């Protein structure tokens, strides 16, 4: 049953948001603050995509991976850089459609991160678990899980923007986002749940295996410190996301708008940190960096 | 390296009937097969095919959908499953053998056949010449013409020769034009290009008397032409 | 050692025994023959792609 | 073509095979043996279970494959190459060989020329990276030739009692002062343990060690 | 005595040393001074042929200039189709370790070997379509590393017991043994007329040798350490060898002496394999530089690279109408240049 009628105007008076009519001492200092990591990711991804595809060595799946999570958070940073020249008054500016082609930008380059993600590990942990030596591979299944990740992070990122929205219950849904239904924002964040479940049994099944065998029989150090920073950056770069919006789908008494505009900024710090996380240790490819 | 059929016999019209071929005595997980039907007063005809490993099965046009082919490699062994048989599905059907290589002979071997007797775009090679008469020690030419340009791109004019002696199996003499197949004496030669095309044979014996045959490997279904029997 | 100091001296006696040429015209000849078929070598001369089996 | 598609069938049925067996015998462990004639190369091949000898057998689902290449007597420098990459260099030394001396040399130790084939093989510029198991035999055989005779005859500098245990002790850091490439190479060596052939699951273990660590490469560790 | 030989033998060697400088009238590069250059040789990658699972040692054309054969240590003995770029036959080795591989000219035949000490040879032509191998020609006592067809029935092998060997497949017995080669024999080249085949050897000499009589006719020294490859000028009367010295050098047969060296102060690693061009002006010598460098034959001017391969260049053959050069590598790869 739908009221589609609406312009940002009426959806802002719809919900209990102001439109901050006017630019702000923090609202200056978060506009900077938005486009500055922008800056940061777009330019990381750049040097890690010149380099995966300039060296004839980062030419192996992993690599290919590498190179697709540095893509996926370069579409990232420019979700996020799409969503900034956007926001204070600029937002007045806005219509329906147009809202939902920002905030879609935002579902999917996100979607494909954390999917990014999963399939580094998911790499690892096949590697690692083999009881043969070196099988040299194709790029044959790095490739079809590439388009998986893109074809999965953009019917994500298009379910909203399709089939499943509160233009048909406005006042049952979103609070923040005034138009996405409580059930979209329970089922992204699902998503990016069980895709990180995954992710935890996997990297600690390779510490363990490894460790058991072997050292029955140190190199032990590097390797637990590797498996244990890559949990962490997902947890402490999506409990934000997620608890907030588990937050704006349960609770009243919740002020949950508040620290709407850093959560965001931290989900981003996430991309932020990727192609970081996967080179440090990769020494030779970060030095490569000229 | 002998090639037995089991079957035939005798099937009124609407049964279904199969045919075994027992491949013995050589690599067969490797030679891609065939069947090839006689009439009884007529030429040869294409039906069936198999690659290596069961990757490529074609049929012929009257017995599309009609037949099912299948090999088992760990017996040596070669099946033909055949589905309501017709009146005009009267023939001896040979087995051949060929592989597929830079410089093989295809359809260089051909089993004995079995006899079947039912109770009661397409390339053609034309020859017009039949029971023509020759005496040993002559020197005799066998022309074949085709409807197509068999000369394919890369410089092959697949076409093949066979020789079927009397009460015998067809027997490979050119595997294409310029080229002789094993075990076969020098006086048998061919000359042609494109549609027009010769057999000639220097001097000839009471053993090589019998019907000549012309067939094309351009493209499937394999068209085979009418006998050239030489007449002594 | 005195067999194979044998056999050594016949060997290097048989190679000092033979025909010499002077390098003069062993050199033309390797030039001779090098431009007699410079025209035919296909890594020499590059040949059209009509021509080039590759 | 009928004739080319037919033709490029084959092509890939060759390749199937290929790979396929390509993968059944990457799965093969690979071990290159050296050693002195009297090394007892040959006593340790019987314990485990022309021209280049090859051995199989196999150990709690793994299968190891062992290139005997004792006999060559050719120039070492023109055919080592082809093993390089092997999963380790099996070395078997025999202890008893500090008093010996060769007899086409004056008086060079054969213990001392044992040496010299290590070190040219531990420093090999083509196994950088190999790890190097160190078998040494003939270790009873050294106890009773230690018990009367002076291990000064072959290394002058020792300062060490003859007792079995300093004396070989000496003796194992001493070929592993051979090594220019400390944490490049990791040498395990074992004593050879005549009765229970855990000479055999000393290997086992030797072998794993050095596939895990190779695997912590493969892994993506990186 | 042997004091009384060598004193003797030392004399000998002076002999022909004092003659081959009496016929050093002038320099191949002074007489090739005025010859026109033969210009940048731009030659690309055509074909690539992956397939083996292993390092490459060995590879040789057809006499059809169209079909080749490669063995790796994967133990696989590949005959490829050059044009279309699809796998002909893989045979099957008994012994991973293969050094050499030989196409016989007719091609009926191809023969492989290495540290086995065997020559096997395989029967293409077979009734039951199958190579099958025909002889194994063991009378080595060392690692082969090089052999030659010369018909279906004379096979002639190198080995690393320093001796040359001229074999009849039928009887598996050797016809001839060349003997004098006092370090491991690398190669071997024969003379197109196949009445001639010189050899090199570990100890830093070639030899020409006679097929029916089975003596050393003649011998070249000049090089500093190991003879790698070798093969024949196309009119046979000159060849080049490859050391580790990083040089080529080109030695004549008439005049008995060495002609040019293709030495650059940049290159410093070994040669592992020349070949020359149908016309005898380019010579193609593939490096441990992990490329392969042509030479002009007449000039000794690096006129040309070859650089498209990840490991050495072990083999490196051209046909015999001169249409491709096909380089071998470590990299478990055959790239056809043209
Ligand atoms: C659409 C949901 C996808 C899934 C959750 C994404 C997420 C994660 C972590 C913090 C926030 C979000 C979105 C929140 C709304 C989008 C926005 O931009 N809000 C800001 C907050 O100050 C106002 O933007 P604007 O109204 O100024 O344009």
């Amino acid at each position: 049953q739908c009221f589609y009628n609406e312009s940002i105007a009426f959806f802002y008076n719809r919900s209990g948001k102001h439109l901050a009519t006017e630019w702000n001492t923090v609202s200056k200092l978060v506009m900077g603050l938005g486009i500055t990591v922008c800056i940061f990711i777009m330019l990381a991804n750049l040097l890690v995509m010149v380099a995966i595809y300039v060296n004839r060595r980062f030419h192996f799946p992993i690599y290919y991976l590498m190179a697709n999570l540095a893509a996926a958070d370069f579409f990232a940073g420019l979700a996020y850089f799409y969503l900034m020249f956007n926001t204070g008054p600029n937002t007045r500016r806005l219509t329906v459609s147009t809202w939902l082609l920002r905030q879609g930008l935002i579902d999917t380059s996100l979607t494909a991160s954390v999917a990014n993600l999963l399939a580094i590990a998911i790499e690892r942990h096949i590697t690692v678990f083999r009881m043969q030596l070196h099988t040299r591979m194709s790029n044959r299944r790095v490739v079809v899980v590439i388009v998986v990740i893109w074809t999965m992070a953009i019917v994500m990122g298009a379910i909203p923007s399709v089939g499943w929205n509160c233009i048909c219950d406005i006042e049952n849904c979103s609070n923040m986002a005034p138009l996405y239904s409580d059930s979209y924002l329970v089922f992204w964040a699902i998503f990016n749940l069980v895709t990180f479940v995954v992710m935890v049994v996997l990297y600690a099944h390779i510490f363990g295996y490894v460790r058991q065998r072997t050292m029955r029989m140190d190199t032990m150090m590097s390797l637990l410190k590797t498996v244990v920073i890559v949990l962490g950056a997902f947890i402490i770069c999506w409990t934000p996301g997620l608890v907030l919006l588990l937050l704006d789908v349960c609770c009243p008494q919740c002020d949950v708008l508040a620290y709407e505009k850093f959560f965001l900024l931290l989900a981003e710090f996430n991309s932020a940190m990727n192609p970081i996380i996967y080179s440090y240790r990769d020494k030779e490819m970060s030095a490569t960096f000229r | 390296v002998q090639l037995v059929e089991s079957g035939g016999g005798l099937v009124q019209p609407g049964g279904s009937r199969k045919l075994s071929c027992s491949a013995s005595g050589f690599a067969f997980s490797s030679f891609g097969m065939h069947w090839v039907r006689q009439a009884p007063e007529k030429g040869l005809e294409w039906v069936a095919y198999i690659s290596s490993g069961s990757g490529t099965i074609y049929y012929a046009d009257t017995v599309k959908g009609r037949f099912t082919i299948s090999r088992d490699d760990p017996k040596n062994t070669l099946f033909l499953q055949m589905t309501s048989l017709r009146s005009e599905d009267t023939a001896m059907y040979y087995c051949v053998r060929s592989i597929y290589y830079y410089g093989s002979s295809p359809f260089d071997f051909w089993g004995q056949g079995t006899t079947l007797t039912v109770s009661s775009s397409d390339i053609v090679m034309t020859q017009a010449t039949s029971s023509v008469p020759v005496t040993p020690g002559e020197s005799v030419s066998i022309s074949c013409r085709s409807s197509k340009s068999l000369l394919h791109s890369n410089g092959n004019t697949y076409l093949y020769w066979f020789l079927q002696r009397p009460g015998q199996s067809p027997q490979l003499l050119i595997y294409r034009m310029s080229n002789l197949a094993s075990g076969v004496p020098d006086r048998f030669s061919g000359s042609g290009s494109g549609t027009a095309f010769t057999l000639t044979i220097s001097r000839l014996e009471a053993e090589d008397v019998g019907v000549y045959y012309c067939m094309q490997h351009l493209e499937y279904p394999l068209t085979f032409g009418a006998g050239t029997k030489l007449e002594l | 050692s005195i067999a194979q100091a044998r056999k050594l001296v016949e060997q290097l006696k048989m190679e000092a025994n033979i025909d010499r040429i002077k390098v003069s015209k062993a050199a033309a000849d390797l030039m001779a023959y090098c431009e007699a078929h410079a025209k035919e070598d296909p890594l020499l001369t590059p040949v059209p792609a009509s021509e080039n089996p590759f | 073509s009928a004739e080319d598609k037919a033709a490029v069938e084959r092509s890939k049925m060759i390749d199937r095979n290929l790979r396929e067996d390509g993968e059944k015998a990457a799965r093969e462990v690979k071990l290159l043996l050296l050693g002195a004639g009297e090394s007892g190369k040959s006593t340790i091949v019987k314990q485990m279970k022309t021209g280049i000898v090859e051995t199989h057998f196999t150990f709690k689902d793994l299968h190891f494959k062992m290139f005997d290449v004792g006999g060559q007597r050719s120039e070492r420098k023109k055919w080592i190459h082809c093993f390089e990459g092997v999963t380790a260099i099996i070395f078997c030394v025999a202890l008893s060989d500090y008093d010996l001396v060769l007899a086409e040399d004056e008086e060079m130790n054969r213990m001392h020329e044992s040496m010299k084939l290590f070190d040219s093989i531990c420093n090999n510029k083509w196994f950088t990276d190999t790890s190097i198991i160190l078998f040494l035999n003939k270790k009873d055989l050294f106890e009773e030739k230690i018990k009367k005779s002076p291990l000064t005859i072959c290394y002058p500098e020792y300062a060490g009692s003859n007792t079995y245990e300093e004396a070989a002790a000496y003796i194992q850091c001493q070929f592993e002062d051979l090594n220019k490439r400390k944490d490049t190479k990791e040498i395990y060596t074992h004593f050879t343990c005549a009765t229970d052939t855990k000479n055999v699951q000393f290997v086992f273990d030797a072998v794993t060690d050095v596939i895990i660590k190779n695997n912590l490469k493969d892994c993506g560790l990186f | 005595e042997l004091d009384q030989l060598r004193q003797e033998a030392e004399q000998l060697k002076n002999q022909i040393r004092d003659a081959r400088k009496a016929c050093a009238d002038a320099t191949l590069s002074q007489i090739t001074n005025n010859i026109d250059p033969v210009g940048r040789i731009q030659m690309r990658t055509r074909r690539t042929l992956r397939g083996h699972l292993a390092k490459i040692y060995a590879m040789h054309w057809g006499t059809d200039s169209r079909l080749l054969v490669s063995a790796s240590q994967d133990g696989k003995l590949i005959i490829w189709d050059s044009y279309t770029t699809n796998k002909v036959h893989a045979i099957p080795l008994r012994s991973s370790w293969v050094m050499t591989c030989a196409y016989a000219p007719s091609g009926n035949y191809v023969a492989c070997g290495g540290l086995d000490n065997i020559c096997s040879i395989y029967n293409l032509k077979t009734r039951e379509g199958n190579v099958r191998v025909s002889r194994e020609l063991a009378g080595h006592t060392g690692y082969l590393s090089c052999c030659r067809f010369l018909d279906d029935n004379q096979i002639v092998t190198s080995s690393g017991d320093t001796t040359c060997a001229l074999w009849d497949i039928e009887t598996g017995q050797q016809t001839t043994t060349f003997t004098g080669h006092t370090g491991d024999v690398m190669s071997l080249s024969l003379a197109p007329d196949t009445r001639l085949f010189v050899s090199g050897a570990c100890d830093a000499s070639a030899k020409l040798w006679d097929v029916r009589e089975g003596m050393c006719r003649q011998t070249f020294t000049g090089h500093e350490s190991d003879i790698n490859a070798i093969c024949f000028f196309p009119n046979g009367n000159a060849f080049a060898t490859g050391s580790d010295d990083a040089t080529c050098r080109l030695f004549d047969l008439r005049a008995d002496q060495e002609l040019m060296t293709y030495s650059h102060d940049n290159i410093i690693c070994g040669i592992t394999s020349v070949s020359f061009s149908k016309s005898g002006r380019l010579l193609l010598a593939g490096y441990d530089d992990f490329n392969c460098n042509v030479w002009d034959a007449l000039k000794a001017d690096r006129a040309g690279v070859l650089a498209g391969h990840d490991n050495r260049v072990s083999c490196l053959g051209v046909t015999d109408d001169g249409m491709a050069v096909a380089t071998g590598s470590w990299d478990s790869f055959l790239k056809i240049w043209n």
